[PDB]
């Protein structure tokens, strides 16, 4: 049923659970604290407007949620206020009570990188995939040591249409 | 006593589409990256970990329209299979 | 007739170490990554696929010595599961 | 048997593959001509030798065929050279009647790329992992299109040891 704590996701049965050593270990349901962050960005200062932002905001944290995860959504950051940003949710108490995390970056984007909302052509403002990864390893997010960190991408990687034409 | 650890572990990225390549997006009905992974997620997420559930939207974006993207996943140090056992 | 297709598909890039990190080598043993990759190819290529034997692979190198190293898989735009059906 | 052409690779039998839609098609051993490359920088100009690279070259060219390649070794090559034969290497005929490849690259490496044999701190000479994709992806190499292309790289991504310290 869909008026559920898991909504449309489809349900893994007991039988199917033991079904399924190289499995990475899932906390009890009754005390985990499970985190997800969602970063997207619609308005911009330069580049047109994201319309239809709100459906993916919608769709991600009813899904995020489904999965059993506490959902935090930030809306139109520069760069600075990303990076700001996942530094706070890195530091969140709750990582060392939850067995696995979600980021959601969605944006305007680029080949450097996802374009924060002040971004422009003279004036970039790009976070760099590269700069994600390394405010939530084991260095700089202690907490998620050992456990799945999940990054999802709405953005473009350049200007290409990304097809070549073949004949039959 | 102190123990050594890996600095970058355990992660995996799932873009929307190729490096140099564009991503689409309805302006009414959402990202179709985005639609394609919840859609995927809701079905897949009980039977099948991330990573194969990641292949499988790849899939489904296989047949290039007027608009195609194909998403991609990147910088995986997954040691482990990642089920997400909904439900539980 | 011509027909459109994904310019980038059906990729996935193993490489020894995460980024900014080092690969190790035996002076006469050998790459470390190396041997560990034909060890694991040798093994479960019957068996798995290819995604299946890289997560393995990195699996081996997860409890870090004086010389510690995470290989990664990178830029995977397998659409399908390659088995390697060696015999066949 | 290790004396026959699969050497130490484990077969594969005829009830364990029927038992393996999600899977790309194998052509007919009988007729099809799988192809491999392997580049592997030994001896530099400036950065030490590379002491123990005959040991992956053999390991590797073995394994590649115990899995039904033809193997490619080419040794000591600049960035340019590389390039060079890995265009070569997608214009092979061969890849019309095979069903994948392997691409092995294995050198000194930094953050940026692989290093070929003239590099140096002052004169760089380094292969871009971004190179070795473009110059196999459907537009420069048509025969490898709907086919597996699996790149091996053994190089250093960078300086740092790639370790962080916990307490018990």
């Amino acid at each position: 049923t869909s008026s559920g704590s898991e909504g449309n996701v489809k349900l893994c049965s007991l039988e199917e659970a033991q079904r399924i050593a190289e499995i990475y270990p899932i906390m009890d349901k009754s005390s985990r604290t499970r985190l997800a962050l969602i970063i997207c960005n619609e308005e911009f200062d330069s580049i047109p407007r994201r319309t239809g932002a709100e459906v993916d905001i919608t769709g991600m944290t009813m899904l995020l949620q489904n999965l059993g995860y506490s959902v935090d959504v930030k809306k139109n950051l520069t760069a600075s206020d990303m990076t700001t940003e996942l530094e706070a949710f890195a530091h969140r108490p709750e990582h060392k009570t939850s067995d696995s995390t979600f980021l959601v970056f969605m944006s305007h984007g680029i080949r450097e990188g996802i374009c924060g909302k002040k971004h422009s052509e003279q004036v970039p403002d790009i976070l760099q995939l590269n700069a994600i990864f390394n405010m939530l390893n084991t260095k700089n997010c202690p907490s998620l040591k050992d456990k799945p960190k999940v990054i999802i991408i709405q953005a473009c990687a350049g200007d290409s249409p990304g097809v070549v034409w073949f004949k039959d | 006593a102190i123990k050594k650890a890996h600095i970058e572990k355990d992660f995996i990225a799932f873009c929307s589409s190729t490096p140099d390549n564009v991503s689409w997006r309805h302006p009414t009905m959402g990202s179709v990256f985005i639609g394609r992974l919840i859609e995927h997620m809701q079905e897949y997420a009980c039977s099948c970990d991330v990573e194969e559930i990641f292949r499988k939207v790849r899939f489904s974006f296989e047949q290039p329209d007027g608009r195609a993207q194909m998403p991609t996943t990147e910088r995986v140090t997954l040691t482990r299979c990642f089920y997400l056992f909904p439900g539980h």
